[PDB]
């Protein structure tokens, strides 16, 4: 019997959602139970996203699946160049600052070629070009090196049509697609599966065969991105269990518990609850107001999506002459990173030899690089990027901040307290009501109080003795939150969530 | 031309 | 060493030129020499249209070529509507009035199916439909069972490309298309040959490769479909011999010899003269008119398209109560038909029992049709409509008439001949002087002088002896074109033509 | 009728 936690994929840099998901295998890997995660959508990278977290055989992509790659491994590397030149009598010309060759015979231009790495041994795309320069065709290879999918491109590169192709080059499926509103919108599916050819009018539908081939009497899944999660289960027979799990707050104005819509990404799955055996949140009171306002339809029940193991990096190894300030946080508007940027603009003005060093990746990264640099911060406030791993630049680190305007639990504030850095944090839900004591391992400040959050940052800058007192209260705080009490509510939700 | 790369 | 005479397909109806190309090869088999006809265009019901004529062994055709179909017979046929129901459990719907069905899946519209036999025997196409009713995609089967192309629709149903596979569904070639005055041309044309992956940018280019991959040392090729043949020879190595086969006329106007513009179908051909080791003309008048023109650049020869063998149908067996006149030719302005139906108004007055069959098709029967009924001749002149098989309606046939203004030679003037029927023809360009002895086997009349044509008709219905005697000066004549006759012209010619 | 562009 598996269990199955179904996402959509895994990026370059992970999101907090696949960040649980990855949470929840570890953990029921800890406990002996089998579980694997499910990812839906095309990514000819998941391969290498995956690889620094979980192996492959702890997923399943669904395209994979179709493809005949599940569980298939990298390639003995091909010299595409040398291929080329050496067998096929081409020209290479390199663009200059890239990993790009365009590529003639014959005096044509036939291809553009782009490369992942600089050895030049992954091919990522290849383009191809018509008689009269008009790219008529690109060819995206997967990580492991055969050829994944061919697009179709009609008048300005527009998508028409995509071929998917087992690794042997034989088609698995076809994607026929609409312009609606401008973007491109799949019309038609049709998948070459087990001897037989299915026709599907959307991936929702894709995903609901996909969903009924991998199931057999006993699993159990969990719906994990609802948005696309949701939508796929509700046309699964209900004897498939399902479990929804929401990683966000579920109504678009928090302060309506009552009235405010549900987010259009739970929709689907409030829409029709009685599918579900249950609804997992992350937090005590997200639990007691998603309860109420369903009216008990189905059972509520909180299972953090963190955990704190014990370090074996150093912990609080402080420089005594500079203070470190971060933020592991998506470049994003809900995190409204550009008010710690301010906060820092008058911070310096007390303490010379501050820095605030934001982990992170996002859509506002050029706001607020320009913010830093309009306010000559660049020596102050570093956007670090996303590390894949934070470990030790949570060694020397005297405070986090959280000046978010709604979150789910907050993965980074928990890994925060786990290695000695007391949190600062706007009171908001979910999350740091339940993880931050104030006065005992960090402060809850009133939503978008600037002016407080000022005050007591500098009040701990200006008194190391708290700091270090709110560091032993945050080292407590994280025990709570341990493996083994995860695991306990884990293994006893697996064992009664299915009738009998 | 810029149009060959994406 | 092989032969390869190259056209371009083959109809439902021969054409001079296919029998020409027919002729040949059965005069070369006659005298043991390899010979084979190459067609290039893409024709899925080409098998079909060969089997009257020649064998499959006796063919190649390009497209055959690269979906490793050549040499491939007809499967036993698949129960299409049988698999369609039982096995994959769609739901049919009788198009009424045609051999189609609509495909359903519980209700949902998927394909539309076009059988050509009313016994569901041959599949023909089926169209594919996304989830708006838009035709996406249309599968072309070919005559012999597997699926030969796919085309991608967009817009309002153009194309915009095409894949063309082998009878396993591994594709070969894919072509692109972009419209130029509302039609769809070919940019682009990638087949996958020899393990390799080729590009063209038309289909002249990829005919000029597939002529490469068919030559061995030794062989000799004839172009005898010039507007398409003559542009891919002259993408070719020189080291491949190749003979111009002419079949018409040359120029636009014939009675300028020195100054008209040579016809388009032969254009390309005159402007690279040196590629070829000759050029072959059916008639005597016609090889000095070239050799003339060209200044003797290369040797001009003739070889008449037509030959006789002696007939074991019946000869001469006349009804003695009507006269029997036929035309033999396409439906066609060059042949000018009309005048032939103005010959039997002035006749039908003066030997009412007369009859005119004519023989063949073409846009011209509608005109034909309303000048028959204008003058009330539904009873005399019978548009005939294109026979296969004419053995049996030169038996009763009193006399042969052409009207043409333009011949390469005549093939229906040679085949009336054999088979005892004497001919009256004005005297062009070119063929009958060369095959007319005026009061021999028939008669030549100035170039549309229609009163001289009255009369000399006339005169052989006032003169059955007459016709008696032109009748066998006709068996005579056609002796000169024995088979034996024109073998022994290629033996000599296939010989000698090879460079030493 | 558009039952007819099926065909073709
Ligand atoms: O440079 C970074 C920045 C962030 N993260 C991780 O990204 C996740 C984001 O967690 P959170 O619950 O805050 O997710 P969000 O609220 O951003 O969706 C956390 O586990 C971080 O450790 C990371 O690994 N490296
Ligand atoms: O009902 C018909 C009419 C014509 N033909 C054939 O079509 C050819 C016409 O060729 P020809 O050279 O006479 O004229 P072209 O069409 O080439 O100008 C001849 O071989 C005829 O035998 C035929 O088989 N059946
Ligand atoms: C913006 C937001 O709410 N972020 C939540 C985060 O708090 C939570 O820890 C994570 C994993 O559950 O999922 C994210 O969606
Ligand atoms: C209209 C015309 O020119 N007709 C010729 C015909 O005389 C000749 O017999 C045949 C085969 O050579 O080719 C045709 O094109
Ligand atoms: C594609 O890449 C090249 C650099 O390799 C760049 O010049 C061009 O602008 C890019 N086009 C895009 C981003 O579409
Ligand atoms: C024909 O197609 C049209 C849509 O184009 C649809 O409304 C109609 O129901 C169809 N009729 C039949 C006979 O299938
Ligand atoms: C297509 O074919 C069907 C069946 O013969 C017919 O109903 C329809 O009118 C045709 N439409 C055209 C002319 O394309």
């Amino acid at each position: 019997a598996m269990n199955y936690f179904v996402g959509n994929s895994l990026g370059v840099n992970l999101t907090g959602i696949e960040k649980a998901i990855i949470n929840r295998l570890n953990l029921f890997k800890e406990m002996g139970r089998p579980a694997q995660c499910v990812f839906l959508s095309w990514n000819r990278y998941l391969y290498r996203n995956a690889q620094n977290y979980i192996t492959s055989s702890d997923y399943i992509n669904m395209y994979d699946f179709f493809q005949e790659a599940t569980y298939l491994e990298r390639n003995e590397p091909f010299d595409w160049l040398s291929y080329w030149t050496d067998e096929c009598h081409y020209t290479l010309k390199h663009v200059e600052n890239s990993h790009d060759f365009r590529i003639y015979d014959q005096e044509r231009f036939l291809m553009y070629a782009h490369f992942q790495d600089p050895k030049y041994r992954i091919l990522d795309y290849v383009n191809h070009f018509d008689s009269q320069r008009r790219k008529v065709k690109r060819d995206f290879y997967d990580v492991r090196g055969f050829l994944s999918c061919s697009r179709i491109l009609v008048d300005k590169q527009q998508t028409l049509c995509e071929f998917f192709y087992n690794p042997e080059g034989d088609t698995k499926l076809e994607k026929y697609f609409s312009y609606k509103d401008g973007k491109p919108e799949v019309q038609k599916i049709i998948v070459y599966y087990a001897n037989k050819q299915y026709f599907f009018n959307n991936e929702t539908e894709l995903g609901a065969f996909f969903i009924k081939q991998l199931y057999q009497h006993g699993d159990l899944f969990f719906s994990d991105r609802n948005v696309y999660t949701a939508p796929i289960f509700n046309l699964t027979p209900e004897s498939i269990p399902v479990v929804a799990v929401l990683h966000s707050t579920h109504i678009k104005n928090i302060d309506a518990l009552d009235s405010s819509p549900f987010k259009n990404v739970y929709k689907a799955m409030f829409e029709n609850l009685s599918r579900y055996r249950a609804i997992i949140v992350s937090t005590e009171q997200q639990k007691l107001d998603v309860e109420k306002r369903i009216n008990h339809t189905i059972p509520v029940v909180n299972i953090p999506v963190g955990y704190s193991e014990t370090i074996d990096t150093p912990v609080q190894t402080l420089d005594q002459r500079s203070v470190k300030l971060i933020s592991v946080a998506r470049y994003s508007p809900e995190k409204q990173l550009h008010q710690q940027i301010e906060l820092i603009k008058r911070l310096v003005s007390y303490v010379p030899k501050i820095e605030l060093h934001m982990y992170g990746f996002g859509s506002e990264s050029k706001k607020l690089n320009e913010l830093i640099q309009k306010y000559g911060l660049e020596n102050h406030v570093y956007l670090r990027g996303f590390l894949s791993n934070l470990d030790q630049e949570y060694s020397d680190a005297y405070l986090s901040l959280i000046t978010s305007n709604m979150e789910g639990f907050s993965l980074a504030l928990l890994e925060s307290l786990a290695h000695g850095v007391p949190v600062i944090s706007y009171d908001i839900k979910y999350g740091p009501n339940e993880l931050i004591t104030s006065d005992f391992n960090g402060y809850l400040i009133t939503k978008n109080d600037e002016d407080a959050l000022f005050d007591k940052v500098k009040y701990v800058i200006d008194h190391p003795e708290v700091q270090q007192r709110l560091s032993k209260g945050s080292l407590a705080k994280a025990q709570q939150y341990s493996k083994a009490s995860l695991i306990k509510q884990w293994d006893q939700f697996v064992r009664l969530i299915l009738e009998h | 031309s810029d149009s060959d790369s994406d």
